[PDB]
């Protein structure tokens, strides 16, 4: 009864759209991407980005599958050089043997953005 | 077609084994998600809405921990694993004991740094690992070390050319084998490896000693440490791998 | 009236949706656009430098695919769209509704042809 | 003496007792020191000196394992734990089940954070803990939840007056007694705990399931979810443990 | 085969009195300490700090066990915060119900800086 | 010659060591300086506002302690200090020659008064 009414007043029910969005803008501050970097990879302009602030990113459209796409590469990047910010920029910002070129500009396409993720999913020891 | 598993006649030597598995993974994923948000419920919720987007996890890998599970959904390295490649499903890659796990994880650990033609600016990467066991039976084994398939030896363990075991993988696939040990390419003391074809390999549901670690990576060398109690560093250096001056890889 | 780089693609799309039997829904999933926008790829196009334009052509790339691989022989297109696959995670038409999906199955089809 | 031992007449309820234990404790302590050097290697020496300024381990507790010595070697808070003052040796305390061990654990983070005249700066902490799980079995036990003490049990979980508790404790020490189970003062589900006088209690010479927890600490509340596997949090609010809006302790 | 390759070569034995001069700068630069503050917690004077640089600190001095000391109050309250910087500053300078008052002033006489310690050892879970 | 601070502390730690039976290397350890340097405690003093001063003033409180628990019975005090404890990690003298140990051992005897 003391549990029950106790978390019945404190519970948060977030929103899919507000939490994505919160999500996405997060990585782009920590990634160090412009405004426009970001949008290249999630495909909208920039009127679009600063208008996530007043209704989230709908997760249900291909704009969102980008933006998660995106949120997992920031994930993988972070677990694999340990949260060290500048060396998870340092990735993106270099040119890649294994990768077709730079990851970022790779990124800047579907294809590639996908290439950027597969190769960062694959080579954790997590598979 | 693999003829390494013809001349060998493979089928023949389709027999049950049993053993345990030792694997190091990453942990931190979690941490990482928890910067982008605010509080544990919204990461939580964020968790849930990448996994829309990941592939999806084989059906009979479903009922398995995340740990056993998670290797069977995502696609390898586009040069293909050592006996998988990048069109087939995925294999379950293991050590059979843990200096092996820790060699070959020192490994892609270089196999990260070099990727970048400029090193990271920190010269130095510490990141936090986790190793986890697990007891695997099958009925359908195939042991490479042993000297029927070991006259090919040189071959399946080369350091960076696929061909021949990718193709000797997919004889293998098809052939109904379910899991096989293989002499590992990187580990110092020649330990042996083993990969998994089926999530029923698995005895057990879940992973078993889970077991935090340190991990320290330069240009240099790879050490890890155990996170949870007092140790001594192991260290592998890059030279444990490097060919003729540079890492190898196909 | 003469050619433009947008309107190619557009019937790209067109005719890859005919030959392949995917409704109207199943491409607005795959490629990322309302059903609306479907119909004005005709009176115009479908803009190449775009997020739409990529998937699109991706997609018509797994038709081609599926065309070299099964020799043009229609029917086992679509079957092979709309059967439970070994080799992949699950069905390859519910795999394309996905970004990353659409990409492990053009992949796919490109190792196997 | 105890007035709650003279009665009761305890050394009539001695009994062998036997279970498994649960304990939530804090990680990072090994990340933290690798902040303060460069290599795993002067990472390692440094904890070789730091374990040398520390209270020495009680000797049949040396052989044990990391997480399981330890609490035996440092003295409680000022004010003395619930069965234990500052001058007598400590006790192992842990919980009998899981959700019980996180209450606990998210009392003591508002005792440090109500300790703190000025709350933490941002209004959120966010840490790494890791929780595990033991065997432990004496010969001669007592049940504090049972008949006969439970009679005193609105002294024994008391929120904020653990005068009749330690004396209690030092009774049942002198008495002989190994190990005791009691009902928690913190858990809302009244869970029960369990404390060790020796490090003998222990059956296995492993912790088991050790499993990584994520905490987030705020003003309001504490929440914990697991840092390797998908899940959602469990909360635990200030209001489970605040008294006339304020914190108890003695 | 080649373990002696990583066997030798690759690991270094350093030497005590350097790791410690090394680890006690960098938890005075951590916690926003001062080099008088630091002088006044080990117990020497701004001079003899800036010799453990190349002279290190040695650990087999009262001066040493205490600067042992000050790094486990480090290392409690970086676990206890989960290393938030500013979370673990603030404890130092903020005064203290559980303790005498605030914790760095107190660290300043050696009665204070092992009640300091107590403190952190003994809420941490693993007491 | 006038009183001072740094005389006041060095009678009292000097007597403490000859109560309690210690040699100078016994108290060399648990104060932290040398053996050469308790010699000139008595020329010259003790410097209270240093470590080693505080450390010497907690082996005087350790001493007064036990002279009050055994109601100054000097033979028993030197028993107490070199018999391991039952109640405590080790023997009171080798507790004492680390800092926590000092101030525990001294925590210890403050409780059972």
């Amino acid at each position: 009864d003391l549990n029950w009414i106790s978390s019945a007043l404190i519970k948060e029910r977030p929103s899919a759209d507000a939490v994505l969005a919160k999500a996405v803008l997060a990585a782009r501050e920590q990634l160090g991407l412009t405004q426009l970097e970001l949008a290249g990879i999630v495909g909208v302009d920039r009127s679009a980005i600063s208008r996530w602030k007043t209704q989230g990113l709908r997760v249900d459209s291909k704009t969102g599958e980008l933006a998660l796409l995106l949120v997992r590469v920031y994930r993988a990047l972070y677990a694999l050089f340990g949260g060290q910010q500048e060396d998870m920029r340092h990735f993106l910002r270099t040119p890649n043997h294994h990768l077709a070129g730079e990851p970022l500009a790779l990124m800047g396409q579907v294809q590639g953005l996908v290439h950027v993720l597969e190769y960062l999913d694959a080579i954790r020891g997590k598979v | 077609p693999s003829e390494i598993w013809r001349q060998c006649k493979g089928e023949r030597h389709i027999r049950p084994l049993q053993g345990r598995l030792v694997r190091l993974v990453e942990s931190q994923e979690q941490v990482a998600t928890l910067q982008l948000v605010d509080t544990l419920e919204e990461q939580a919720l964020l968790e849930e809405l990448l996994e829309s987007s990941k592939p999806p996890v084989p059906a009979d890998a479903e009922p398995l921990h995340y740990l056993l599970k998670t290797p069977f959904r995502y696609p390898p390295l586009r040069w293909g694993s050592r006996f998988g490649r990048r069109h087939e499903p995925s294999l379950f890659y293991a050590a059979l004991k843990l200096e092996t796990a820790m060699a070959e994880s020192a490994y892609y650990r270089c196999v990260l740094w070099s990727g970048m033609v400029v090193p990271p600016p920190s010269g130095r990467i510490l990141s936090e690992h986790a190793s986890f066991e697990a007891g695997w039976k099958v009925e359908r084994g195939i042991r490479l070390q042993a000297p029927p398939f070991s006259d090919h030896e040189a071959a399946l363990t080369d350091i960076a050319d696929y061909r021949a075991p990718q193709e000797l993988g997919s004889a293998m696939r098809s052939a109904g084998v379910q899991a096989f040990e293989y002499r590992s390419a990187r580990c110092p003391e020649r330990g042996c490896n083993v990969a998994l074809f089926t999530p029923a390999a698995f005895t057990e549901k879940r992973p078993r000693n889970l077991t935090p670690w340190l991990c320290e990576t330069t240009a240099g060398y790879v050490a890890f440490k155990p996170a949870h109690v007092p140790g001594s560093p192991k260290i592998f250096s890059w030279e444990l791998f490097l060919v003729d001056g540079k890492l190898p890889h196909p």
